[PDB]
RNA sequence: UGUACAACGGGGUAUUGUAAGCAGUAGAGUAGCCUGUUGUUACGAUCUGCUGAGAUUAAGCCUUUGUUGUCUGAUUUGU
RNA sequence: GAAUGUUACCGCAAUAGUAAUUGAACUUAGUACGAGAGGAACAGUUCAUUCGGAUAAUUGGUUUUUGCGGCUGUCUGAUCAGGCAUUGCCGCGAAGCUACCAUCCGCUGGAUUAUGGCUGAACGCCUCUAAGUCAGAAUCCAUGCUAGAACGCGGUGAUUUC
RNA sequence: GCAGUCAAGCGACAUUGCUAUGUCGGCUCUUCCUAUCAUACCGAAGCAGAAUUCGGUAA
RNA sequence: AUAACGAGAUUCCCACUGUCCCUAUCUA
RNA sequence: GUGAACAGCCUCUAGUUGAUAGAAUAAUGUAGAUAAGGGAAGUCGGCAAAAUAGAUCCGUAACUUCGGGAUAAGGAUUGGC
């Protein structure tokens, strides 16, 4: 078994889902669902589509580089399948997932910080410019 | 006239007439050989279809080119909550076929089966078993007489059982009565085992098990009045034929001067009871065990139920049976599970099905995640979170 | 196991997992103590705007938005100018 | 006169599966019944005991 | 299955019916192939014989070196260009449908094959795999 | 007259794709005042941040610790 | 669908129809056979061709979900938000429907045709037949499945004080 | 067929040389027959294997 | 007593397409 | 108004709401469409459908009664500011 990352969205592609394309260049492209496959068939650029992870990574909407992401790699060199190592990896994956979620939440908070001041300023502008409405209200 | 060409007849002639079934419950026709050398056990069970899903299985079929490979395949999920015995029937052989001698009911019955005996239940006084219950007690004799009569003259014993509909997500609230022939020990042993189970419940793992082969018997999907083209697969006329093109053009010869019954006229399609055999059970589930959809090759504590629930069906929440292939009937339909009916010894039956991974992605669309945790990890925090 | 909730184990399975996990724990401790996860931002601050004043301003802004939306809906429903002209108020009683 | 008439579940009351709702005929029949009841009341008959013993309909020009 | 097959054939979608044009994938000099019939197919009323990945078909070269034209020889399809069910659980399809020409014994006319070669064809035909520099 | 039913509402799962409005030392370039040589103030398709935002969600999707409403309308049946 | 004392549930089956079909692949085995060329049985195991019954798990196809976005002419003073262009057009598109264009499944007992026999006279031998009888076909009858006689049948619960 | 040939019976079998004047055809459909092309089961053929010929029931 | 032109008769090539393989879905 | 156009569509002045209708969207039809791979393998026969369609620029063969073929054929562009 192997979950594949969508070429157009990087989303996990579980077995028996989506469509795969093989070109004369002797490489394979996997699409999670028909939407991504149709978008690719139109020669669209994922970096210019807002609903694909490529744009978010390029646009900086989410943490693009982090230390946690270094754990996940294509292990071209296998391991001898030690029983203790299996349990250690099982615990480490959960710990890394929790840490990555915390870091992503922190990054989102840092990106969204300051919206409160803008909202307060907009409310002040709306209140100041509508005296008659307030007078009629009370 | 030999028509210069030979073609197979459209549609099997054995499945006629193609009329609607008289009941949504597909009555079982024949039970297994009923060899009395084995312990008493049930021969069938009642379940409700709960959609389907995909399975990846490490095929160990020797000789095949998929030996030791990983093959993805479809599996159907049927909601099979525990079943409760509510009576027994004693059958006596007669020259005119098997005949029902007498029926004995339990001491008390749940409202689910009492409801099955009324069509205006909310207007009904609910007098289901007012006198029969009174006859059961105060002597312990009237029922015992019926039990002795059954023991004396009966040949095959059938247990009256009904599904716990209230446990299922269906809003039906009505149970389905069915007769299940008792196999195993002598008829006296059969009735003794059934008698001790009055008002009790029977699980599903005691009847079926992993790697077991079962036969699916249920009413197929209804489609109403259908043209011959789809009803029997008749080829379409070229284009714009006079008086229609989607119908069989020639119906018969001058001699005979009548339309032959086998000329495949248009009519009702679907809703016909059908029997399928050689269905291998892939997994037996329990409602009290967490991580029903987990596997030794997955480790994920997730239920078989897809994200957001099934389509047109609720959450399993009970015991369920996983079977490969497709089973007749649509979702949330009563389907009766029956044994293979014969001493199957094919390698497919002997094969051990150890699931590698179970698909629990949402069936509501192009699901990309197996559990909400994966979706949260991928998408991350959203605006609504803060 | 070969699989987990996601990001299959074979991608994480590598020698010396414990050392890298300890390094990640050290990195996390280098941030929790420094206040990187500043989740205690439960109160804002402005140029002397007290809680009552800001709350009143927010409520007034919300009411103004609701009134503007209601007026937009009323104008859209009443106008119907796309088909015919509105009656003259002068002649109406 | 029920040739090729559609089926209705309301026919179970009278057994016959074919039934209809002839609104105009029903209106005329109830008007005639009201006239008959008025005539009976004028005569002095007891309305409670009244029942339609005879009713005849035949084609007109 | 014809001679040269070393195993059972998987059930896959029919991509090339009779008369379908498939590009060549060998250095034999041919450029396109015209399918006239499919070996091992059970003919039925109204049903045009159709091939698939790994199938052996009889075709006549339409374009390329004239020496190979007007003669019919067995050909093996290396690319289908129509989605087919792979047992690994992926609905994969190729960019362009293509085939190669070989004798009934399975020996490849061309010394080498160009471009991707389907797994279900290389596995079933040892000679195709040996003469193919790319698989999948 | 209660794990009772129905209309809404809250969530889960999906579809699409970043809504109105605001601000920008982004914005090919063209104009008033002035006096540059990042002048400023105007027009400016687009782009940037609020904003994976906005909208729909069963008419044959799952759930409902909430709000409102409903629960004696006619006929027939006898060994 | 009336009449079967009423309704309801669970059942038997008189009867009618009937289905599976064919080739390939491993082992047998490069073994018996064969001077060489070449080259098999049986049993066991694995797929596919045609046909039949299901079903949307995955993928393909449809868009009136007019669900979500964009595009042109025109109109509401402008923005927003909207009407018409016979479903305006374009992209995606769930639910629904459906495709060897996608998936699953399609049992095994008796009696027989030709054929091999056993015993055994006719004919003081012989005989496969005259009696009896052992087996032997995709055949016939059965197992199974489809419908259930609306005037075929059985069991069970309730059976209206007012 | 022509012209012979001998001969059990009242002429069988064997035997001698050569030797289109009409309109029906095709797509779908159901059923039936065997005078069996293929599939099941068998016998005889120079069947050593492989391949093949004929014959018997079987639609 | 042969140019152009053609709702004139017939043959062939590119694109094309549900005529077909094999049919399926929608709208009034 | 858009558009070369009284081609096609919307709008103003003016004139109409007249075609029996209520409920459902079964088969089959009438009118209009979409479709994975092949692209005529279907059919008596490319019957029907489809495909290019306006404008700007390059280029345009055989024949010829030199007037035509010709928009031959085949190629590049089309929005907004």
């Amino acid at each position: 078994m192997r979950i594949y990352q969508c070429h157009f969205c990087s989303s996990p592609c579980y077995p028996g889902h989506g469509i795969m394309f093989v070109r004369n260049d002797a490489k394979e492209f996997r699409f999670c669902r028909s939407k991504c496959h149709k978008a690719f068939k139109q020669r669209r650029n994922p970096r210019k589509l807002k609903w694909t992870k490529a744009f978010r990574k390029a646009a900086g909407k989410e943490l693009a580089v982090d230390s946690t992401l270094t754990f996940a790699q294509r292990r071209n060199v296998p391991v001898r399948y030690n029983r203790e190592l299996v349990a250690t990896t099982l615990k480490a994956m959960a710990r890394i997932e929790e840490i990555r979620q915390k870091r992503e939440r922190a990054f989102y908070k840092n990106r969204m910080r300051g919206n409160k001041e803008k909202d307060f300023l907009r409310d002040k502008k709306l209140v100041e410019s509508n005296p008659e409405l307030l007078r009629i209200r009370e | 006239s030999h028509r210069k060409y030979e073609a197979p007849r459209h549609g099997h002639l054995g499945f006629l007439p193609r009329k609607r079934a008289a009941s949504i419950r597909a009555r079982v026709k024949a039970f297994p050989k009923d060899d009395r050398s084995k312990p008493v056990a049930l021969t069938s069970f009642l379940g409700y279809k709960a959609g389907m899903t995909t399975i990846v299985r490490d095929l160990d079929r020797p000789g095949s080119k998929f030996h030791k490979r990983e093959v993805v395949e479809a599996v159907t999920v049927v909601d099979t909550p525990p079943v409760v015995v509510v009576g027994v029937v004693g059958y006596v052989e007669t020259p005119r076929g098997l005949r029902s001698l007498t029926t004995v009911w339990a001491e008390h019955l749940s409202d689910e089966v009492k409801r099955r005996f009324y069509k205006n239940w909310y207007k009904s006084k609910k007098k289901a078993f007012t006198k029969y219950s009174a006859k059961y007690a105060q002597d312990g004799a009237g029922i015992e007489r019926e039990l002795a009569r059954i023991k004396k003259y009966a040949s095959v014993v059938r247990v009256l059982v009904h599904t716990q509909i209230r446990k299922t997500p269906l809003a039906q609230k009505k149970a389905h009565l069915a007769e299940i022939q008792l196999n195993g020990g002598s008829i006296s042993e059969k009735v003794d085992w059934a008698r001790e189970h009055f008002e009790k419940t029977v699980a599903v793992d005691s009847v079926f098990e992993q790697n077991e082969m079962i036969d699916a018997i249920a009413v197929t999907k209804g489609h109403g009045f259908e043209g011959v083209t789809h009803r029997w697969g008749t080829k379409k006329l070229p284009r714009k034929t006079h008086r229609g093109l989607r119908k069989v053009a020639c119906i018969g010869a001058w001699h005979p001067a009548h339309v032959m019954w086998s000329v495949a006229r248009a009519g009702q399609r679907g809703y016909h009871s059908r029997t399928s055999i050689n269905h291998k059970i892939y997994r037996v589930g329990k409602g009290d065990d967490e991580a029903n959809g987990a596997t030794s090759f997955d480790r994920t504590k997730k239920t078989i139920t897809p994200m957001g629930g099934f389509v047109h069906y609720g959450e399993i929440k009970n015991d369920f049976i996983m079977v490969k292939g497709c089973i007749p009937g649509n979702r949330k339909r009563i389907v009766t599970l029956r044994k293979s009916l014969y001493t199957n010894t094919s390698r497919k039956a002997l094969e051990e099905v150890s699931l590698k991974w179970i698909d629990t992605a949402s069936k509501f669309g192009k699901g990309r995640f197996q559990t909400p945790a994966e979706k949260h990890a991928f998408m991350g925090t959203l605006k609504k979170d803060l | 196991p070969e699989i987990l909730d996601g990001k299959n184990v074979y991608d994480f399975l590598d020698p010396e997992i414990a050392a890298k996990l300890q390094a990640l724990e050290e990195e996390e401790e280098k941030l929790e103590n420094e206040g990187f996860y500043n989740s205690d931002d439960e109160e804002e601050i402005y140029d002397g705007f007290e809680a009552s004043e800001v709350d009143d301003i927010k409520e007034k802004a919300a009411w103004i938005r609701n009134r503007q939306k209601t007026m937009i809906a009323e104008a859209r429903n009443r106008k119907s100018l796309k088909n015919k002209a509105i009656m003259p108020r002068s002649k109406l009683t | 006169f029920n040739s090729s008439i559609g089926r209705t579940a309301q026919g179970k009351e009278f057994g016959v599966t074919k039934a209809r709702w002839p609104a105009k005929s029903v209106k005329f029949v109830q008007g005639l019944l009201q006239n008959a009841a008025a005539n009976a009341e004028a005569k002095g008959l007891d309305a409670t005991k009244l029942y339609v013993s005879h009713i005849q309909v035949n084609q007109a020009p | 299955s014809g001679n040269g097959a070393q195993g059972t054939k998987f059930r896959i979608s029919l991509g090339l019916p009779v008369g379908a044009i498939m590009n060549c994938a060998d250095n034999s000099g041919a450029r396109n192939l015209y399918i006239i019939a499919v070996k091992g197919s059970g003919s039925r009323l109204n049903r045009l014989p159709a091939a698939s990945l790994g199938d052996m078909v009889m075709a006549t070269v339409k374009k390329g070196k004239p020496e190979l034209r007007k003669k019919v020889m067995p050909a093996i399809v290396v690319r289908q260009a129509k989605s087919w069910r792979r047992r690994d659980g992926v609905f994969l399809y190729f960019e362009d449908n293509a085939g190669v020409i070989a004798n009934p014994k399975g020996e490849m006319k061309g010394s080498a094959i160009t471009g991707p070669v389907g797994k279900e064809c290389a596995d079933l035909w040892p000679r195709v795999a040996s003469n193919s520099g790319v698989v999948v």
